[PDB]
């Protein structure tokens, strides 16, 4: 499709195209408009006005654009680059890499932005673990293979931290990759910082960075860019999903994927719905999140976060993302403050996986127990606090010594992300976890002080420690 | 020879063979229907998308009046009007200047009160500039940046030890009505006298009366020697409104990308003041209401977060590579009754690294900077401090955070045990300190001393309510009688290991001769 | 739809000069409505808005002299 | 340095005030010519602009 | 009469009407519709619609109007006469008087309503306190000479009571004139209450009303009037300030102005901002108050009212003015039932000229400190709610004592307020009303009891009521 | 004040602001023809 139009209208980044009476470019077709030299605006069309005339949104600045300009028609939604040439690189939402190395080539595979999920027949049918190395991720709320899991928190609580030591968990100890959705990244928090921390992570003359894809639909671009960097993303990380590679994608913020959909909406004229959201919402969360799931060739695993709008986790942006979610982890600020780098909650991280019948019996026993013990420390920690623990009778101030250990006990030093607390790397299995969590439930930790459980091992290193310390 | 025939020879070149007297059909527009401040043109095909419009001196006005083609609809050019809308009519000509937006950039700008296009409005003479930069353009992009290193030092104790602000980071300041937002913006550029910085302020949408005051406190205290005052008042088109963070934040990328020189040195950090940005918002919802386009959520526009994000991710760090410049944002953000989740607020704050929440019920209750440091963040944090800051305000946090724990115990601590009420009346005392007058910002050194007296056991003995004289009074004695200890705080702020014991042991007899020869 | 010239003088133009203004004039669209003024400020020739098609004579030549002097 | 360059910048505006100056002059020795010679040749030239 | 076209359309109080396409009105520009009873009918366009068309609105009840009426364009926008001719008439949006009296000649001049504000190289940043007859408002609020200063209340608190005994006492006590703009003006409130509270002698033969402008947009009028009225006070009141005179002007109701923006913006097809208010209510409120400044010519300082339904202060119309004011008048009801009339809350009454360095050392002394005892007294009032005051005090006796003593006696009777109670008016100088509480502050009242600081004038009054009573 | 010697630099004008005003009027917004005299007075009066 060759077809060649001209600009008619531009109102802010939506622009409307004229063509001829046949030959108009379909829905999602990615027309361009050159601009001199070797630039070009890549506009994606949403709509066909009747007689040739497609309006589209702009994905560019659109800002020096006349009317009757020359419009390309692609024939197929924007095509990006795909294959091991796009691992080690940066890319927008077109697929231009936008790091300081060249092109990607003529000779390397595109594919369209806007494809179909696996059918029916390619599901799988039973679900599977998905071995992540933390600790607490591992046993309290375990990842599932093909799933979708989403991280909470506050604005510095270290969910991008998280994020970037999972990145290099992925890439050093497993052969595995994983491509890196920053929908709404800041071109200061992640356009510069995540790329130092991922060249930073080293395993053996490669970095972690050189086994990772990167798609960066940054705030400055208009609300379409940041509306399909996700689905880029997406056509980046199938092509290993086809080789039968399990990709870990990451997503930088789900939640500014709906906003950069409900503003393409808003701009379209389309009739809000809900609190404001575009009316399309949950055919646009599908259209991104069905993709993700566990096929009979590959699978891809993928971890959103989620900005959940006024703590109100009915609002429809969360409501219309938990409803494909797998596994929470949800970050809290309290945990953060008491230099808790991995601040998960476990009483308020949930996954559907946690069942006797998929993740082990001894596993939902030991998180069952350990949850348990956990909320009842939260139900006495009022007590303590006003009266302290010599009120606390037998079975309870056993409890609490050990709450307080696996609670202590959950954290991690993250040795992979820079080299704070740096330590001997240990990527504790789900197995290792089960069994020390175990060890510890059922006693052999009680001689251990609690200062002890912090950035350890997998309760060896704790009692490594404690003989080494005194013994 | 003379140096009027080097004149000379300047001219008859294009005095004699230099001029096309070509008449060509260049294409104009007419005026078919003149809104509110939005004015419809019928045919101006040679038109970009946001140029700048002129409508030519007509009969009865003999200075032309500047639009915005905005909306370049089929067969139609709806534009915006800079100036007034009144003078025009329908039927005016207009002629397309071919050029997007731009404004003078550059040593010239510098003690001068300008409007959004670059016309001063102070009454100073004209601008003295020879490169004009352009209002829109791409923000530095992946490469182009560096992480955030190098300390803003803002003057006030709490922010600048608990929510630092680094060059290059973007720190939305968000209030509400009066709790000090334009005072902690105005005591941050205050304190950069000596600090290589050129500051912007640009005060969208204020009073008059409003921008000449903050003129006047800038240049009653010598900071207009290095401060470019944007701005767009009240009574002013929504088009000025809509442009002037955009010619602050350009002519603050000038800074950046060349530098200027500032008493002496090259300068290439810029401090870039959004005085509000809610304004802003609303003069550019008013704006796209005009123009008939779609509204969304509290009537904003589709394009509401994009029209800020290319505002702020403009403010960037650059690396050795572009030159190493950098340009920092502190936009304005005045809520409704504390309204943190409404449009614009959630829009400024997803965008900024971080926040300084103002609260009307500290500043009612006493506290001169209303900072409530419980839900403000610095997501850069200790990487845009100074490692005496970094080493010193670690405890302040820590107890700040202890006391906020039992800040519901405060009126109680008499009754209470040893250990609580000794958490609560620290933190009282830390309170206490951070409170801060207005226009007087102090030097990190001074900040790091007092922090350093607060933090070890030397403010017990001093009651809470004289906390803040303690303060004050402390900083005279180390202005007078231990300028050495000052300097030699300054001097190895950047040491890793900071309390080295040289500045250590001076820093604690300075504090024990002070304590020994005063009464509170 | 008589598309209003807007015809400008250098000062004056005589009356066989205006009607040969529209004796030339009518060759876009048809014998289309023309609007001739003083425009004191102009010193030679005239300018003529065709519709939205503007071909200005002399005066500009100036202006376009002292933009490339000054 | 500010000395130096205020004398470059008023060695700018004296070409400039010149410029100014011949441009009005010619302008008014052109409108003194055009009530000397007619209208017409100038008209008709435009006329053939078209 | 420059043009004459024919009405196109009326809908309720918007006229669309066809003129002359070479002879097009401006666009704030008045045009009128000859009736058949020898007056005319003055709308304002707003809009040029296409060739010819202007959309006006009505100012006017067009309930007399006819498809095809002859409408005359004036040229250029309302003029309202200007000048002494101007002094104590009552007038309209239109400059016509509404009084009985005859009707202003063509010898005087007029003036457009809309003009420029002073430009920024104008204004006079010399802050300057306003002295006014009141003793909380010279204390805790002191007025700004050139700035904007509003009231906020509820129903019946005493806006406009207090308004109309400004104009009284700057006109009585002082050589100030002033202009009156009801916008929304009740016709109980402006008709009477205000004429004939305004026919108070100011020496010998001549009233405050005819040192004094009125121009009423009142209730019954179409929102283009109440729109247009405050301009047209405004454009009265410049004429004063262009002479060098320091002119005061009183807006009545703020709040009004915006329900008449919002409503003309309604009627006009335009598109709603926020709750259904009007696209243009920050440009309106700032056109409306930036012509209100202190230049070097002159200077109009204002009092404005507003209005707060409950006690919403995030409505738009006391959110828009907030930015505008240099201080604020919080009335509160709960001090208006305990019988204190001027019932100005101390607390949350603030102003930017309180500055030891434009009003004072002393005044800020005082009034801080009589802050702080208030402040103290609110906590102090519920703590002897239920633990008399007899059974424990440390100094809380005496602070409470003079903390009721200095609440009465910020109560003031009005010269406006004889017909409410009887009792004749008080006018303190901000000299002796600081000097007064200063007194009253550390001693020298603790022996006259709470009976005597009740409507009195400065100290020396409470003494003498104090041994009257002891005689 | 030396940089307001552009005056005593401006005493010249007869070298330039004859030669420019004549190859302006005529040279090159007109064809050339500026054969009538009169404004040589005019030229003198008015560039003083
Ligand atoms: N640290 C301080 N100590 C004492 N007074 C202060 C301090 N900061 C501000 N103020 C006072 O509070 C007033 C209001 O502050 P400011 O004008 O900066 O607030 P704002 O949030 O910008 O308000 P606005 O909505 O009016 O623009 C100042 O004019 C000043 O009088
Ligand atoms: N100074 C005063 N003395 C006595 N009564 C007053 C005084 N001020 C207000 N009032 C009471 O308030 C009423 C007028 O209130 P008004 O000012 O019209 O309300 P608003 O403040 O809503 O305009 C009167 O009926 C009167 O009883
Ligand atoms: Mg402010
Ligand atoms: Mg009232």
């Amino acid at each position: 499709m060759p077809a060649k139009g001209v600009i008619q209208e531009i109102i802010g980044v939506v622009i409307r195209a004229k063509f001829p009476e046949d030959e108009v470019p379909e829905i999602y077709n990615a027309i361009e408009i050159p601009l001199g030299n070797g630039d070009r605006l890549v506009c994606e069309v949403q709509q066909q006005l009747g007689n040739g005339v497609v309006k589209a949104v702009a994905m560019g600045s659109t800002d020096g654009l006349r009317r009757g300009l020359e419009v390309i028609d692609t024939g197929r939604p924007i095509a990006v680059p795909v294959g091991p040439a796009t691992l080690g690189r940066v890319f927008n939402v077109l697929g231009d890499p936008i790091d300081g190395m060249g092109p990607i080539g003529p000779e390397v595979e595109r594919r369209p932005i806007h494809r179909d999920p696996p059918s029916f027949e390619e599901q799988n049918t039973q679900a599977q673990i998905f071995e992540t190395g933390i600790k607490v991720i591992d046993l309290i709320a375990p990842f599932t293979r093909g799933g979708k899991t989403a991280i909470f928190g506050g604005a510095g609580v270290g969910k991008t931290v998280v994020i970037q030591e999972l990145i290099a968990n992925i890439a050093k100890e497993q052969s595995g990759f994983s491509v890196f959705a920053g929908v709404g990244e800041r071109s200061r928090e992640g356009n510069d910082l995540i790329h130092e921390m991922k060249e930073a992570r080293i395993d053996e003359n490669t970095t972690v960075f050189d086994k990772t894809v990167m798609v960066f639909g940054q705030m400055n671009e208009p609300p379409g860019a940041r509306l399909r960097v996700g689905l880029t993303a997406l056509t980046m990380a199938e092509y290993f999903r086809d080789e039968g590679r399990d990709i870990l994608l990451f997503i930088d913020n789900i939640f500014r994927f709906v906003q950069a959909g409900s503003e393409v909406s808003s701009l379209l004229g389309r009739m809000p719905s809900q609190v404001g959201y575009q009316p399309t919402l949950g055919t646009e969360m599908g259209e991104l999140q069905e993709r993700i799931t566990s096929t009979k060739r590959g699978s891809i695993t993928s971890m959103q976060a989620v900005y959940v709008p006024a703590d109100d986790y009915t609002d429809p942006a969360p409501a219309t993302v938990f409803s494909h979610l797998d596994a929470t982890i949800s970050l809290e600020r309290s945990i953060a403050e008491r230099a808790i780098f991995p601040a998960v909650d476990p009483l308020a991280s949930t996954s559907r996986i946690l069942d006797p019948n998929i993740v082990g019996e001894e596993h939902y026993r030991v998180a069952q127990e350990v949850k348990r013990v956990l909320q009842r420390y939260k139900d006495l920690k009022d007590i303590i606090a006003i009266l302290g623990m010599e009120e606390l009778s037998d079975e309870d101030k056993l409890t609490v010594q050990r709450a307080r250990k696996i609670e202590l006990f959950f954290s991690q030093p993250f040795t992979v992300a820079q080299q704070f607390t740096g330590r001997p790397g240990k990527y504790v299995p789900v197995k290792k976890t089960v069994e020390s969590f175990a060890r510890l439930l059922n006693g052999e930790g009680d001689h251990i002080p609690e200062s002890f459980f912090y950035m350890q091992g997998d309760f060896d290193d704790v009692l490594a420690a404690y003989e080494a310390s005194q013994k | 020879t003379t140096i009027t025939e080097e004149l000379i020879a300047r001219l008859k070149q294009g005095i004699t063979s230099g001029v096309d007297l070509q008449p060509r059909q260049v294409n104009v527009g007419t005026v078919i229907a003149v809104g509110d401040g939005v004015a419809r043109l019928s045919g101006l095909d040679q038109v970009v998308a946001s140029e700048i419009v002129e409508f030519p001196p007509k009969a009865g006005r003999n200075e032309s009046i500047y639009g915005i083609a905005l909306n370049l609809e089929q067969d139609s050019v709806a534009a915006i009007i800079l100036g007034d809308d009144e003078t025009i009519e329908e039927g005016d000509m207009v002629t397309s200047t071919g050029r997007v937006i731009s404004v003078p950039v550059g040593q010239g700008l510098l003690g001068r009160v300008v409007n959004p296009l670059g016309q001063p409005i102070d009454g100073k003479g004209p601008i003295v500039y020879e490169k004009t930069r352009p209002i829109e353009r791409i923000a530095p992009g992946v490469i182009t940046r560096k992480s955030v290193d190098t300390p803003v030092q803002t003057g006030i104790i709490a922010i600048d030890a608990l929510i630092p602000i680094g060059r290059g980071q973007r720190e939305l300041i968000i209030g509400d009505r009066q709790t000090g937002k334009t005072a902690v913006a105005i005591d941050t550029i205050l304190n950069q006298k000596g600090q290589g910085m050129v500051c912007i302020y640009v005060a969208i949408g204020q009073r008059r009366a409003q921008v000449a005051q903050v003129v006047g406190t800038l240049e009653r205290f010598g900071a207009m020697e290095y401060t470019i005052v944007v701005s767009a008042t009240a009574s002013e088109s929504a088009a000025l409104q809509y442009i002037a963070p955009y010619a602050g934040c350009a002519m603050g990328e000038e800074i950046m990308e060349n530098g200027v020189m500032l008493n002496g040195q090259l300068v290439k950090d810029a401090l870039i003041v959004y005085d509000d940005l809610s304004k802003h918002a609303v003069a550019y919802r008013q704006v796209s209401l005009l123009l008939r386009r779609p509204p969304g959520r509290e009537a904003y526009p589709g394009d509401v977060f994009y029209l800020h994000s290319r505002l702020l991710e403009r403010a960037a760090r650059l690396n050795e590579e572009y030159g190493g410049g950098s340009l920092t944002a502190l936009p304005v953000i005045e809520t409704q009754a504390n309204d943190v989740s409404a449009y614009i607020p959630t829009n400024v704050i997803s965008i900024t690294d971080g926040q300084i929440y103002l609260e009307s019920d500290l500043f009612n209750a006493g506290q001169r900077p209303a900072l409530n440091v419980g839900i403000s963040v610095s997501r850069v944090g200790g990487a845009a401090q100074t490692r005496a800051m970094r080493a010193v305000a670690g405890k302040l946090k820590g107890e700040l955070a202890q006391f906020r724990d039992l800040a519901a115990f405060a009126q109680f601590a008499s009754d209470l045990d040893a250990t609580t009420k000794a958490q609560i009346e620290r933190g009282q005392r830390l309170q206490e300190l951070l409170k801060q007058p207005q226009y007087q910002p102090l030097p990190v050194e001074d900040q790091v001393a007092v922090l350093y007296a607060a933090t070890n056991n030397y403010l017990d003995d001093v009651p809470v309510p004289l906390i803040t004289k303690w303060r004050d009074d402390f900083l005279a004695f180390l202005r007078t009688a231990h300028p050495e200890v000052r300097k030699l705080i300054y001097d190895n702020r950047l040491d890793r290991k900071f309390p080295t014991p040289e500045v250590k042991e001076a820093l604690e007899a300075a504090i024990k001769e002070f304590k020994a020869t005063s009464n509170y | 739809r008589a598309v209003d010239a807007s015809v400008t003088s250098a000062i004056e133009l005589s009356a066989e000069q205006k009607e040969r203004i529209t004796r030339e004039l009518q060759q876009r669209y048809g014998d289309v409505h023309v609007t001739y003024h003083v425009d004191p400020t102009l010193i030679g020739g005239l300018i003529i808005r065709v519709g939205d098609q503007v071909l200005d004579n002399s005066l500009r030549a100036r202006l376009s002299a002292i933009q490339r002097v000054l | 340095a500010q000395a130096e360059q205020e004398r470059i910048r008023m060695l700018s505006e004296a070409k400039s005030q010149i410029a100014d100056l011949v441009t009005l002059t010619a302008s008014r020795v052109l409108g003194a010519e055009l009530q000397a010679r007619g209208h017409d040749a100038l008209i008709a030239e435009s006329l053939a602009a078209l």
